[PDB]
RNA sequence: CGCGGGGUGGAGCAGCCCGGUAGCUCGUCGGGCUCAUAACCCGAAGGUCGUCGGUUCAAAUCCGGCCCCCGCAACCA
RNA sequence: AAUCGCAAAAAGGUGGGCCCAGUUCGGAUUGGGGUCUGCAACCCGACCCCAUGAAGCCGGAAUCGCUAGUAAUCGCGGAUCAGC
RNA sequence: GCGGUCGCCUCCUAAAAGGUAACGGAGGCGCCCAAAGGUCCCCUCAGGCGGGACGGAAAUCCGCCGGAGAGCGCAAGGGUA
């Protein structure tokens, strides 16, 4: 969910990137 | 938690007197308005007196609070209890 | 013992971190345990695995060298 | 079954070293180790036999014998409990028998005790015997986890023909006792 | 099958069924299931006696968990307050560690309302 | 000092026979409706049972002593 | 600075996994290890990673919004601004 | 008169046999048990200390100490391992 910043959604919604949601396009 | 390190930030005044009282070999009360720093392994055994933003309060040191800061052992409160 | 009523009681097999417990005698003979910590795993043979006692020490080396 | 690895540690390993560790004159003053009682204390089947009759079920296939279930002495309020009903079940195992009992509980049971870094050695009772308390019925190998409906520990007597537990302690460590020094 | 201490899992899947663990979470178990050499995919109910061995031997010693790892937490704690530390004396208390508002929303570290 | 009935949340009442768990109304507290208070609606807190001893496994409850309350009696003289 | 960069749009779409489980739901709290801003993150910053996994299974009396590209739901940007 | 009492058991009063009075000092009975009965065989308490998961003053267990202070359906006495 958007408040669990240990995944994709959750970081997006926080804004940052991570292991979870690494910078790559 | 928490971080700032590759650094270690302290502050001289204190850093300064607190060498000083090593060579010599002195231990008395230095009172000090610095809890933006973290504290030994030269302070330790010293009795230091932190603000509290009202008063200086003597704290004893040991070597477990080497890690921490001044002011987690002076604190800003006063509460005892509610009702 | 009274006859009947009772459990059986035979010479077993054992398994554990070690390899075997050939003495056992008991009911349900051939036996896998978990861990059987007598063979040498755990505490004694005294491993300490996972070594610790960082707390002072370790904000002492990370500090005096920082 | 008249072997038993640990029957004959006893006499080939610990009845020696004992010897030399004490002095004892005579070939019977050394410590024989007698009668090992174990008792679960089970307020928890107060108005429920069927669940007495499970834990029997399972104290007897750990040790080989069947319990005899103990009755309330006097009736005592507060936490019910009048002068009947079956309030516990208790089994004591001698020689041999205690023998391939006291055997794997060094061997298997207390190794699988969550945490465990030795007994107590305080548990003497001054006149040279030892009492410990499990906090559950799975350390046992005999034990599937797969019989269980509630945990229920029990209590263990071991009783020692040693005058004093200064001895008594010997004894026990020399069998293998694991105690927390 | 038993792992740490004890903790019996079982079915659903292998990589969560290590999550069930005190000390274990997604990375620490979907980790040691390569590190192993062993498809995740596959339930717990249904795996050869060695692919199980190599976990409770690999997870049991590379790290502490359940009883260890909680009594390690517990340890931590007890210096913080014995030491004076502000960021100890906040467990003498039962109230927030982090900074926060006591003013209000503290439920979960501060318990049911007492009102009054 | 005769006889009878009592004493239980803050108020007034049950529960005591027959043992084993204390209930009702009001009030009090928190929240709601209202511009607002009350009414009204939703929640919650609160009594060791006058007292000391006794009986029983267990006492508000059965038994005894003491202290208070109410009622009746104190006649021939 | 339509001539570079923030920039990935998100939901959607395809494929696969979870199979009703306080559960790969939910991310609170807490332990540990770090990054960055700033003279300085104890009180009192944000962020990352490891572990922890809380209350919550749809909310009493009450009560709000909205008539269409509206309500719902999805992401993006800006001001302030060292960071937040 | 009013009040209390009226039969039965226990204790004291009762003066070391029995018995013995008073509106003398205190309690209890108007049942109960098909096993709480007969016999044979076994068994021995209460407490106190130490020991032992959930067990707490006290549930069940082990150790030593424990002549009866326990128990004997209910009062008291006598009796009794
Ligand atoms: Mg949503
Ligand atoms: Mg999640
Ligand atoms: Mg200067
Ligand atoms: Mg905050
Ligand atoms: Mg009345
Ligand atoms: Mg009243
Ligand atoms: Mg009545
Ligand atoms: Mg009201
Ligand atoms: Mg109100
Ligand atoms: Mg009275
Ligand atoms: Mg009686
Ligand atoms: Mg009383
Ligand atoms: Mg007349
Ligand atoms: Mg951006
Ligand atoms: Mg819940
Ligand atoms: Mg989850
Ligand atoms: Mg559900
Ligand atoms: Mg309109
Ligand atoms: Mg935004
Ligand atoms: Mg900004
Ligand atoms: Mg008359
Ligand atoms: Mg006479
Ligand atoms: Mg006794
Ligand atoms: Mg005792
Ligand atoms: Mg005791
Ligand atoms: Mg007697
Ligand atoms: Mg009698
Ligand atoms: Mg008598
Ligand atoms: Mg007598």
């Amino acid at each position: 969910g958007k408040g669990d910043r240990r995944t994709r959604r959750g970081k997006i919604w926080r804004g940052t990137y991570g292991k979870y949601r690494p910078r790559k396009k | 938690p928490r971080s700032l390190k590759k650094g270690v930030f302290v502050d001289d005044h204190l850093l300064e007197k607190v060498l000083e009282l090593n060579a010599k070999g002195e231990k008395r009360l230095i009172k000090t308005w610095s809890r933006r720093s973290t504290i030994v392994p030269e302070m330790v055994g010293h009795t230091i007196a932190v603000y509290n933003g009202k008063q200086h309060v003597p704290v004893y040191i040991t070597e477990n609070m080497v890690g921490h800061k001044l002011g987690e052992f002076a604190p800003t409160r006063t509460y005892r209890g509610h009702g | 013992m009274k006859e009947g009523i009772h459990p059986k009681l035979v010479p077993a097999r054992i398994i554990c971190g070690c390899g075997n417990v050939i003495e056992t005698y008991s009911t349900k003979p051939e036996i896998y345990v978990e861990v059987c910590s007598k063979c040498h795993p755990f505490y004694t043979g005294q491993q300490r695995f996972v070594d610790t006692e960082g707390r002072v020490e370790r904000f002492q080396r990370r500090y005096g060298d920082s | 079954p008249l072997d038993v690895a640990l029957k004959r540690k006893y006499y080939e390993e610990v009845r020696p070293e004992l010897i030399r560790r004490f002095g004892y004159q005579n070939v019977w003053e050394v410590p024989r180790l007698e009668k090992v009682v174990i008792n679960q204390g089970l307020g928890e089947a107060k108005e429920d036999a069927r669940i007495l009759e499970k834990a029997a079920q399972e104290l007897a296939l750990i040790t080989g014998q069947k319990p005899a279930v103990t009755r309330a002495k006097k009736s005592i309020s507060n936490f019910k409990l009048r002068k009947g009903m079956p309030i516990g079940l208790r089994v004591t195992l001698r020689r041999d028998r205690m023998w391939i009992f006291l055997e794997k509980l060094l061997n298997v049971a207390l190794p699988r005790i969550r945490d465990f870094r030795g007994l107590n050695p305080n548990s003497f009772d001054g006149r040279g015997n030892y009492n410990l308390g499990l906090r559950e019925q799975l350390i046992f190998p005999e034990i599937t986890y797969d019989m269980v409906d509630a945990l229920r520990g029990m209590d263990i007597a071991v009783v020692t023909t040693a005058e004093t537990d200064e001895e008594a302690r010997a004894l026990l460590e020399l069998l293998g006792f694991p105690f927390r020094k | 099958a038993r792992i740490a201490g004890v903790e019996i899992p079982r079915n659903k899947r292998v990589d969560v069924a290590l999550t069930y663990i005190y000390g274990i979470g997604k990375a620490r178990a979907k980790e040691a299931l390569e590190k192993t050499g062993i498809n995740p995919a596959t339930r717990v109910k249904d795996l050869t006696e060695a692919e199980v061995v190599r976990l409770r031997e690999y997870v049991e010693n590379t790290w502490k968990l359940e009883g260890e790892l909680r009594a390690e937490v517990a340890a931590n704690i007890k210096r913080l307050m014995d030491i004076g530390c502000y960021r100890g004396l906040r467990h003498r208390r039962g109230l927030p560690v982090r900074g926060q508002r006591t003013r209000t929303n503290a439920r979960t570290r501060k318990g049911p309302r007492k009102t009054v």
